[PDB]
RNA sequence: UUCAUCUAGACAGCCGGACGGUGGCCAUGGAAGUCGGAAUCCGCUAAGGAGUGUGUAACAACUCACCGGCCGAAUGAACUA
């Protein structure tokens, strides 16, 4: 009842996003270093959980 | 044994009468079927066990006459329906499975929860 | 015949509403959903009147009445009386009667045609009872419990009584009361019965939580109960 | 009018299968519609896949199985895993067998449709000791009869 | 669980001995605590009509006794004022004791009832022959 | 500081095609290249895996290995303070 055309377009802005590891901040997928400054640029980065 | 009723709480309307119920009465109870996987995102990996209910808490019906408005007009492939004159969730119809609160599957299902519905005899009283 | 609904969050109905043959009366305080059981099931049949009692929304117990009167505490204040007069009929006859036993509900249970009535009530009240009901008036105590109003509902057709009762007692009720007697249980299995639910010959409603081996026996002994849009069509 | 087609897979004795799915924005059929797959499934193996598309208006059955795919080489034989690898003398059968399936093959004559028929069975036998790979590489029978 | 009742005044600390109404067994109520009451210091908390507290037995059955069971307030010693204008108030102190649901245990209530204790507790306006 | 790609057309992106036997076959409510275990074949070929991935109830849709053009001079890695 999604009609997973959607799921793909909602999935894009909430699923598809990597974590940082330290500050739990939600960055682009493709990113390399988190944007934030609290947690000195890390490279340390893990894709969010999927469903 | 005698024909039995369906009647909708707090609409007090038959729903469905006997002469139906697919009700696929044992359980599987071996390890894949009886028992509720909750899988993980990646290689299958088991994070939950759930064993199964007692009862199963539905009654599978065949598709009715009061349903056609619902099912014909904006027919997808899983919803839900109400009774006709209080608009409560009753049950739902769905065309994948949804096996049952004590599992096999089924067939497309027309799944009828006996929560807030119950279950009567269309004949005489017992006279206790 | 049988529905279930409650009030605000709770599942007693006869605390808080009166259900009569020839009228009907409800509290304020009411979600659209509760209001809406009565409406659509009576319907223009009967008016459904919105009311209090003494300053309270308990007025199913505060109240009793029958097919031809209404009886009211001493407590009710005359601009609840004079609602009361308007929207009810003319047969009906309301009179405010003066009891130290206060909540009349409790004390008074009653139908068309016979009363029972708490044993400690007066020789003066007896007289108002019989007068304005037109209804034989018995002394008489269900077996544990002297309110008889709370532990027995009653109708025309039957009455639903206290389930710790001896059936030899049960008899000795049926031959003053001339109706059949069933013992059962409401809402989970509360002894609460004559609050429990409302009943008269058209309609029984109770709480959501009466389970429905308790609404089946609800239903035999009022004997209201009785299709083709149920069908095959594959 | 409409014209619909939906495709129906696998099933022996009887099964819902895509139909139940796909029977959903269509006219519903529980009884027909399993027994028009039992027209179609008769004579046919209920462990063995079986391949069909039902072209239906208002409750209509169509019975067909086109074996493009593996069905041929599934058709001739007699019936953890229950292997499908067995020997079979396909050469003079498969060869009418092949044409059978070579309505497109989008090829050159039969020669070019053996080559891929034979791959296509995977598993079997074939003609003596193997019919697959290095042995079913050249094929000196049919060719140019069938053309 | 309590449903919204108007302001009374504070007539019984912790500690209160108070009448058991009903016909359950028990002769008297010991209050040791008041279900939703603050915090502040060196304040006990205190009950009124209407409220549900936890009681302990300390006279009547021997079943009944030693074990804490919360219970409803009926009757007020305690002047309080009502919005229509009177200040009323009982001759002495009662209650009835409750399951935690808020239905009741006992059968029936002698004496008057408290008119603010039925409405805000169906079971209690079940039970009661006076409501004031 | 040390190595490596590069006008013999690089890295980045864009622009085409991604086909035939293909829902292959056991696997079970349903798995069609993608939950997976063992197998890894042919044809059309400039080139294209019984399939690197996202995703789908099951397909799809997209993307990649691969195939050929355009855009046109800089790009990549490991470190040291």
């Amino acid at each position: 009842i999604i009609e997973p055309s959607l799921k793909a377009l909602a999935s894009k802005y909430n699923c598809d996003k990597s974590v940082c590891r330290k500050c739990y901040a939600r960055l682009p997928p493709r990113a390399t270093n988190c944007r934030k400054r609290k947690c000195g640029h890390t490279n340390q980065l893990r894709p969010k959980k999927k469903l | 044994s005698k024909v039995t009723a369906v009647r909708c709480k707090k609409c007090r309307t038959k729903l469905a009468l006997s002469t139906s119920f697919i009700a696929h009465d044992p359980p599987s109870k071996e390890s894949s079927e009886g028992h509720f996987i909750k899988r993980a995102a990646n290689s299958h990996r088991i994070i939950d066990i759930q064993e199964s209910q007692a009862n199963c808490s539905h009654f599978f019906i065949e598709p009715l006459k009061w349903m056609q408005p619902e099912l014909q007009g904006k027919q997808e492939l899983e919803g839900k329906f109400s009774c006709p004159g209080c608009s409560s969730k009753v049950g739902g119809y769905n065309w994948k499975g949804s096996r049952c609160s004590c599992g096999k599957w089924v067939i497309p299902a027309i799944h009828l929860q006996t929560s807030k519905v119950d279950q009567f005899p269309l004949q005489s009283t017992a006279l206790p | 015949m049988a529905t279930r609904t409650q009030f605000e969050n709770s599942n007693e109905i006869g605390v808080f509403s009166k259900l009569t043959n020839t009228y009907c009366l409800v509290a304020v305080g009411g979600s659209e959903n509760f209001y809406s059981a009565f409406e659509a099931e009576l319907g223009d049949a009967i008016p459904i009147v919105h009311t209090t009692i003494a300053g309270t929304r308990i007025i199913g117990r505060m109240t009793a009445g029958n097919r031809r009167g209404l009886l009211v505490p001493t407590q009710t204040t005359d601009q609840e009386l004079q609602h009361l007069r308007n929207s009810l009929p003319d047969s009906v006859k309301i009179q405010r009667v003066e009891e130290r036993l206060s909540a009349l509900g409790n004390v008074i249970c009653c139908n068309d045609y016979v009363a029972l009535v708490h044993p400690d009530i007066d020789r003066e009240t007896e007289e108002l009872i019989s007068d304005v009901l037109g209804v034989e008036v018995f002394r008489q105590t269900i077996s544990g419990n002297i309110l008889v109003g709370s532990y027995c509902s009653l109708s025309n057709q039957g009455g639903l009584v206290h389930p710790q009762t001896s059936v030899q007692d049960q008899e000795e009720l049926s031959s003053l009361l001339q109706v059949p007697l069933v013992a059962g249980t409401v809402n989970r299995g509360s002894s609460v019965v004559g609050a429990g639910m409302v009943v008269n010959d058209y309609l029984a409603v109770t709480g959501l939580d009466t389970t429905a081996p308790e609404l089946s026996v609800i239903e035999s002994i009022f004997r209201l109960q009785d299709e083709s849009i149920s069908g095959n069509l594959r | 009018x409409x014209x619909x087609x939906x495709x129906x897979x696998x099933x022996x004795x009887x099964x819902x299968x895509x139909x139940x799915x796909x029977x959903x924005x269509x006219x519903x059929x529980x009884x027909x519609x399993x027994x028009x797959x039992x027209x179609a499934t008769k004579e046919f193996k209920g462990i063995k896949v079986t391949v069909q598309l039902k072209i239906q208006n208002r409750q209509a059955a169509a019975s067909v199985v086109p074996s493009a795919s593996s069905l041929v080489i599934t058709a001739l034989k007699e019936p953890k895993n229950v292997k499908h690898s067995g020997n079979i003398q396909l050469d003079e059968i498969i060869x009418x067998x092949x044409x059978x399936x070579x309505x497109x093959x989008x090829x050159x004559x039969x020669x070019x449709x053996x080559x891929x028929x034979x791959x296509x069975x995977x598993x079997x036998x074939x003609x003596x000791x193997x019919x697959x790979x290095x042995x079913x590489x050249x094929x000196x029978x049919x060719x140019x009869x069938x053309x | 669980a309590q449903g919204t009742k108007f302001r009374i005044s504070l007539g019984l600390p912790v500690g209160a001995i108070m009448n058991c109404a009903d016909n359950s067994g028990a002769r008297n109520l010991y209050i040791i605590a008041v279900k939703g009451s603050g915090s502040r210091l060196n304040r006990l908390p205190a009950a009124s009509l209407g409220d549900m507290v936890m009681a302990t037995v300390k006279k009547g059955k021997p079943e009944l006794r030693k074990k804490v069971m919360p219970a409803i307030v009926v009757r007020q010693a305690k002047s309080w004022r009502r919005r229509d204008g009177v200040f009323l108030y009982f001759e002495d102190n009662a209650g009835v004791i409750a399951n935690p649901k808020g239905e009741m245990k006992g059968s029936a209530i002698t004496g008057p009832v408290g008119k603010e204790c039925a409405d805000l507790w169906p079971r209690v306006a079940s039970n009661s022959g006076v409501v004031v």
